[PDB]
Parts: C-alpha cells; structure tokens; sequence
C-alpha cells in the first residue's frame, strides 16, 4: 503493498484557487473504519487537519473554515480530490493526502500519508533553474575520500531534486536543504562521493528537475 | 489544538515520557511523528497498540486524559517533533501543536566542510558564487564567517540554520556572492564555521 | 462598465482537474435577468458552450458533460468557478466565463467579457528543452521572407516566444505555427521574416523559448556549407 | 442542432447574406463573431434583431428558417469567423460551429511562398521538414495543392483566420515532413498555392541555397 499520492499545481497565485488530487495502491476497499482526509502543515509549523471521506459519500467538514473548502471525486476515475476558495498567501504549506482506518467506527488510524505536495503561493510566476558544476581548479585529496555535485539558482518557487547517473552512481551522498536566493527566488546544492584522481575514466552525473517548469536537464560533474 | 508541552530534552540512556491532553473523549488518539522537511510516520494507535512492523522501541502506553507516549531504550536519531491524533464531534479529528525531542549526551561532532569556486557562466555575466558546504557537525549549532580578502560578506548573506541530516548530524550551507571583476581582484576565497566556537576552515585556489 | 477576468493555470497534468476563475464586476450578482456562463475553444478550431448560472442560482450545464463537469461560486469572495474532471489532451482549449441577459420570460442571450485565458491540457516533458535552427529560409522562397526559424522537442510550459536578428531586416510579417506535435511534451517550430534571400551558410542564431523556463540547447543556422 | 454555410465568399458591399437554422422558431437567435485571440463579439440581439451598441455595417433579420445576416460596407478584418445562437428548451444557450467570411471586393494580392530548404542545418540532423509557408494573400483565405511524388506524411489542420501579416495581406502554414534521405530519393516537390484564385508554386533543388 500500500502507497498514496497527491498531486496538483507547482505553485498558486495571490488570490487565485488551488485544485489537487489524491491516487492510491489499496483501491476503495470498504474497511476498518476506511476513508481518505486531506493534510496540511504551515511552513514548519504543526499538523491541520482539513478533511475526509469513508466507505460511501458519508463526509466531514471543519467548522472555522467550512466555506473556504469543499470536497468529491468521480469514484470510476479513483481521485479523491479537493476544492477551495480563492487564496491568501499564508495558506502555503505542506500539504497532504492520507489513508484512514478506524476500526469499527472509532479508534483512529490515519494508517498511511502520500508523499505530499508543496503548495506555494506568490503574486509572481515561475521561474526556471540555472544549473552549474562544481569542481575545483586545484586538488590534493586521493583515493574515493573525495565528493562532488551541482549548483542549481535563479529558479522559483521548489521543488527541484538531482539523481545520480539515473540514480546508478548513488553513493556517499550529501544534500542541503534549499535557500531563498534573496532577489525573491532559490537556490540548492547537493554531492555524491567520487576517486579523487579517476574523473573522467568513468562520468558522474547531476540528472537535475524541477517539477514547476517540468525542466530536467543533465550535466557532468567532471 | 490538543495541549502538550513544547519541547523535551534528556540523557541518551534514559526513556523519557511524553504527554498530550484530550479536550474530550480522547480513550482513542493515536500517535505519529514528525522529523522534519518530510512526511510524518504513525506511532502508536488504538490505546497503547504497537504499529505493525515500524521500529520497535516506541513504547505502547494510556492514560485517561493526559494521553502518554514513551521510548524505552532512547537512541540519537530520536530527536524530532512528536505528535497526539483524535477522534472528535462528527469527524472533527484534533492534532496536537507538538513536541520536539533532543537527546543529550551525545558526542559534539565536528563539521564536516567543502568549499567550491566561482563557474565559467557567472564569469559570462560579470558574476561570481563560493558554494560553502557545512556537515555532520553535533549539537544542531551554527555560525559561519568568510574571508573574501578582508571584505564583508556580499551580494547574498543567504545561510541555513542548522538542519538534520539522514543521521543525527547536523549540516548548513552559505553562497557568498561577488562581480567577476571582485574575484578576479580579491586572492582570499575562504570560509570558515565557528560550530560551537571551534575553528574549522575551508579555502579554493586557481 | 461591466467587467469580468480569467485565472488560474496555464497547464495540468493527466487525469487531474479543471480549476478555473472569474469575479463578476461593474454591476451585480443580485442584478435581475442577468446570469453568466463559461465557453472554451480548442486551438485552431471550433467554439463550444459548457454551462450557465442565472440571478436565483438555478444551476445548468451540457449533459454531454454533467459527471464531468460543476460549477460553483463564494459569496464570501463574490467569485466564479469552474470544475472538470478526468482532464485529457483534447481538451486543451481556450476557457472563457462571460455575462448572460435576457428579453421577456425565459428569452435569453450574452453580452459581456474579460481578457480571455489560454489553457494547454497536456502530459509533461521538458527533459533537455532542445532548439534545432531548421528554418523555412534561404532561396527556397519567393515569400517576400525566407523566414528563420527554429523546431522543439520536449516543452511543457507555455507561451513560446519567438526572436531572430532584432527583427531588423523583416518583412510580410507574421510568426508562423510552422509545425505542432504531442501536448506538453511538445515538438514545435516558429519563424522571423527576414526576406526572401539565401540564409543557410550564414552565422544566424535564435530564440524560440517558452517564458516560464527561460531555458534551451541550441545550435547555430551554419552547420554545413551548402545553405547559401 | 444548428447548422451553418462554410465561407459566403463575396463582396465589397453587395449584401452577402449569412444564415443558420436549427430551432426555426427565432427563439432568442442571435448572432456572434470570432477573430484573433478576441471574446466571441456580439452581432446580433433581441429575437434576432440589431444591438443597441453596434452599427449600420450588419442586420440581422427576425426571418423563418434563416436566421439570416445581411452585411455591409466589408473590410479585411471581416474576414473573421461567424456564428449562430439561441435560447432552446429550459436553459439550453445553443451555439453556432463557423463561417468564415471571405471578403472578396477589396482589392486582390496574389501569394508569395516559401518551401522549407533542404537545410545545411537539416543535412546534419538528418530532417526534411518540407512544410509551406505562404505570405502577401488577398483574400485571407488559401488552400495548398501539394505536389510530391506522393510522399503525404506529418499533415496538419488550421483556422488562419488570426495570420494577418503587418502588410495587411494574410499569411498560412502548410504541413509536410520527412527525413534527408528524402530530399534525394523523392525530387517533385511543390508548394501550390490557390486563394479563391492564381494558383502559385514554389519548388526546391536536392541541397539548400
Ligand atoms: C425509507 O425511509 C427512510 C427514512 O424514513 C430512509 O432512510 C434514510 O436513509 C438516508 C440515506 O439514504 C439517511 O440520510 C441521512 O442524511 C443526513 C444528511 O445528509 C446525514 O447527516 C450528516 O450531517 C452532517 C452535519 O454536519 C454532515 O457533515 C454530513 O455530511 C451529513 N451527511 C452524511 C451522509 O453524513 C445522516 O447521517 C447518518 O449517519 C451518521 C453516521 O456517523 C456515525 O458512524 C461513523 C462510522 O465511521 C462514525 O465515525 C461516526 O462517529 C458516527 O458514529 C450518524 O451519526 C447519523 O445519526 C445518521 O444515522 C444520514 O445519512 C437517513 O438518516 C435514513 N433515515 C433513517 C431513519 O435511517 C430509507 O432509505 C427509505 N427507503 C426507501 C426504500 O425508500
Ligand atoms: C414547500 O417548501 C419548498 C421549499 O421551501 C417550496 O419550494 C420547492 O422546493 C424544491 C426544492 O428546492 C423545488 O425543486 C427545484 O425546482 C426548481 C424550479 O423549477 C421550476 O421552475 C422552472 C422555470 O423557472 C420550470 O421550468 C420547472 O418546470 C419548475 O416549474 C428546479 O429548477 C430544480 O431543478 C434542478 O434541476 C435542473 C435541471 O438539471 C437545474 O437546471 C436546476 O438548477 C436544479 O438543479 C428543483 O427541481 C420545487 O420546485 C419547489 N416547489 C414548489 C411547488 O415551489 C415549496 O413551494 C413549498 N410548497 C408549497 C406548496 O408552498
């Protein structure tokens, strides 16, 4: 096995709407108290509930917001979904789609969470990445006691992530969470362990993406 | 929301208690855990009923309101922000504002540290970016401080606070910025951590 | 007045859904006889109607549609929307909410607009946004333009620009969609009208990128010597 | 549903007279224009009758199975895309599927055209992208004839009513692509170009100037 996902925009602007999507392995099977909810948490804040649904239509709405959501599916088409108002930038978040199992009607399990989502807003639109290699023009180390990786700039908003030879050439990895590039964008830097002295007898890989633009681009490290 | 205390600190050896409170009900909430920038994990669930298979030193427990979760043996990887789940009126499923973890006595450990040059397309543009690269270091303290000659820090403070890794370690970064021309003209190109007060330093050269 | 405006994003993945905006403005709601309603256009093609709501809120839509499709306003926020579902290529479309007004009893008609918005529907690909020059240039012409031009693989977002030359020689202008395939992961080819001359050997370089990337790999018109 | 004539090609002033049916009933019928990015522009109102905003160039009669439009004092731009619609069974907004106007009177120009290079840059890649541009038309409205050694591969369809050039002329793409080889083991190729009229050509030589 059992996996969710969710899925929907890259980024929201001020006062537009966000529309996501939740899919799943477990397919609507009617059990144990058996729903779906929907997730979020403020930027590194706690958790908020927003919402869910159970073995039929039966569905439950939180009373401070209840207008500013509303929630369905197409069963045949096996989304869950959710629908909301028009947006004020603080509801930025993580955001997430999860598996609920509660018993014989009480009792809670929340017994799975997706990947989740990074729901972003801005008055401004995207940005795509600027990407640059990182090898030094000096060098003393010897043997695999060196690593090495990408710069990646100038893009907004996240998420964008690197993979190493199609994830092949993973190994003694470092990665850092990103910064606000402070002209209002961001920036990311991620390695991978390499021989100090056997560059180029085998290539090492930055397979950058960034899900906004859906740019994917690869670069030698060497 | 469901009231609990904001942090909690204590000795690698010991098996801290942990409590959140029911504002109603409660004979019901369930436990997870957040360790941070990823998606959370389910502790324990129905009252004190141990989650299949998920690692086992998380200690099944009750109480009647001042629901309570508990490690038995404490290790380092344990610090992160912890959770209480509810049933409530009609489906209206309450959340704790959560706990965070640290777990003293650990070693600590000194960074980590890489530094990179300026690229060939910043130079393009009359730009330039050192990549500094801070890791592995213990307690989750940083500071960071640069030597681009004797010049201030330029075109970018732009420094994480400390941030965990995949072990308890704990790793930043810093992008300090020039034109082209600045470092073509300055021969320092230097950073340096100043983690817990202890001099730790890296430096790029043509 | 009255005044209207069309919002949300340019593009959605597969299987996902519809979410589309628009606040009516410059008179009201609450205005008697008047309603609005949503029409969408598919790119070189055909116009299609989709929905309605009137001033007492009776709801109504294509059937053809109905599991489809909703349609949905906030009071709060004194704002439209719209809602599909089961989003597939096809209906990469320009969407459009305008006003509805009537005669006597039930005697309809429409009358008013915003800016207009263009949505692609699509699958997703911008894996090396690449930028062949393959140009519909050189002598192979009498045009009044052998115009340069430039062909795609892998775009997911949009629009795409189009630059050559500061346009300084130009002439019979127009940017030509000169080619199109497979809906965000897109191949495609756009022009410059420089004139009808020979153009292949010569050192000539471009822009056909897609304003939310900033991002492509090129190469330059001269590859070979025999382009004149 | 309604229906609707394809192109009414005409005229100047000389009235040409658009029409549409579906619901013969004149039932809140009315009358609507498509052009270049534009909202769907409104023609006519009432039960088919004149708007109270819009001018003298256009009428709309109430009619019978015509839902009839006359036009007059025509232009260029006219060459837009033009549609039926009415009010049918409880909230049914019925909607019109094209006409464009070909605005023969004013004076127009005959074609100009461009057949893609066997390109220097094509030779490399291994392409032909034997696709057609045409430019400098009036009337705005074209066709391409293709002649090939019967090579018909990567077809394409369009609306052109937006591809005004700067020269007030109209402009089109014609769609065709094969790779390299096929600049040399097929030769007849020619863009043929007919827009009411002249029927113009543009062929290509096996290698690019
Ligand atoms: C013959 O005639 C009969 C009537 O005399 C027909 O029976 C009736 O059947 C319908 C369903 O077909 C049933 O509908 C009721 O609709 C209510 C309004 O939608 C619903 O109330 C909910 O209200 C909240 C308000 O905030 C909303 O958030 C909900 O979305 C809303 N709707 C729904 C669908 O929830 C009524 O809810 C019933 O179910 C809940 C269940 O909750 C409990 O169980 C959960 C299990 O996980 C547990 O988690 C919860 O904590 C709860 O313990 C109950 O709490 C309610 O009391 C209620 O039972 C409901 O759907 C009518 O109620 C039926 N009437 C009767 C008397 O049974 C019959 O179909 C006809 N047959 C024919 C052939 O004609
Ligand atoms: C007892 O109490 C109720 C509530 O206070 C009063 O009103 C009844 O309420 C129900 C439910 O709201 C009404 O049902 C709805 O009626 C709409 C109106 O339809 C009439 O009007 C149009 C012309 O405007 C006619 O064409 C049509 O034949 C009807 O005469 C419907 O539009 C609703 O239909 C739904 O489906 C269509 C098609 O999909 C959508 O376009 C609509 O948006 C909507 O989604 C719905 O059926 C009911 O009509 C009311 N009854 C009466 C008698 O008023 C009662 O008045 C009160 N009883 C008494 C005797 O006072």
């Amino acid at each position: 096995q059992v996996t969710l996902m969710e899925s929907g925009p890259a980024l929201v602007k001020v006062t537009q709407t966000l529309a996501v999507t939740c899919t799943f392995s477990g397919f609507s099977i009617r059990d144990s108290g058996k729903g779906v909810a929907w997730i979020r948490q403020p930027p590194g804040g706690a958790l908020e509930w927003l919402t869910s649904i159970y073995w039929d239509d039966t569905k439950y709405h939180d009373t401070s917001l209840k207008p500013r959501l509303t929630i369905f599916r197409d069963t045949s088409q096996t989304q869950v979904i959710l629908i909301l108002t028009n947006m004020a930038p603080l509801d930025t978040a993580t955001y997430y789609c999860g598996r609920i199992n509660n018993g014989g009607g009480w009792k809670d399990h929340i017994d799975f969470w997706g990947p989740g989502l990074l729901v972003t807003v801005s008055s401004a639109s995207t940005k795509g990445p600027s990407v640059f290699p990182l090898a030094p023009s000096s060098r003393s180390t010897s043997e695999s006691t060196a690593a090495l990786g990408c710069l990646v700039k100038d893009y907004f908003p996240e998420p964008v992530t690197v993979s190493w030879n199609s994830g092949s050439l993973t190994s003694g990895v470092h990665t850092f969470p990103a910064v606000l590039q402070s002209s209002g964008l961001y920036s990311l830097s991620s390695v991978v362990t390499v021989p100090s002295s056997s560059l180029g007898t085998q290539t090492y890989v930055c397979n950058v993406n960034h899900k906004p633009s859906n740019t994917k681009v690869d670069k030698r490290v060497e | 929301a469901l009231t609990q205390p904001p942090s909690v600190s204590k000795s690698l050896e010991q098996s801290v208690t942990i409590s959140c409170t029911g504002t109603t009900t409660g004979n019901s909430v369930s436990w997870y855990q957040c360790h941070s920038g990823t998606a959370p994990r389910l502790l324990i669930y129905d009252v004190n009923k141990r989650p299949s298979g998920v690692s086992d030193r998380f200690s099944g427990s009750k109480s009647h309101n001042t629901a309570s979760l508990t490690i038995f043996g404490l290790q380092a990887e344990d610090e992160a922000d912890y959770y209480c789940g509810s049933y409530g009126s009609g489906g209206s499923l309450l959340f704790g504002g959560g706990t965070r973890l640290t777990v003293l006595g650990q070693p600590k450990a000194s960074p980590t540290v890489t530094l990179f040059p300026p690229s060939s397309e910043e130079l393009q543009a009359n730009k330039a970016t050192l990549v500094c690269l801070i890791s592995d270091f213990y307690p989750g303290v940083v500071k960071v401080a640069w030597k681009a000659d004797g010049s201030a820090v330029n075109a970018g403070v732009e420094t994480t606070t400390p941030s965990k890794q995949s072990n308890n370690k704990y790793a930043a970064s810093s992008y300090l910025s020039l034109t082209s021309d600045q470092w073509k003209s300055h021969k320092s190109y230097s950073c340096q951590v100043t983690h817990e007060g202890s001099t730790v330093e890296k430096t790029v050269a043509p």
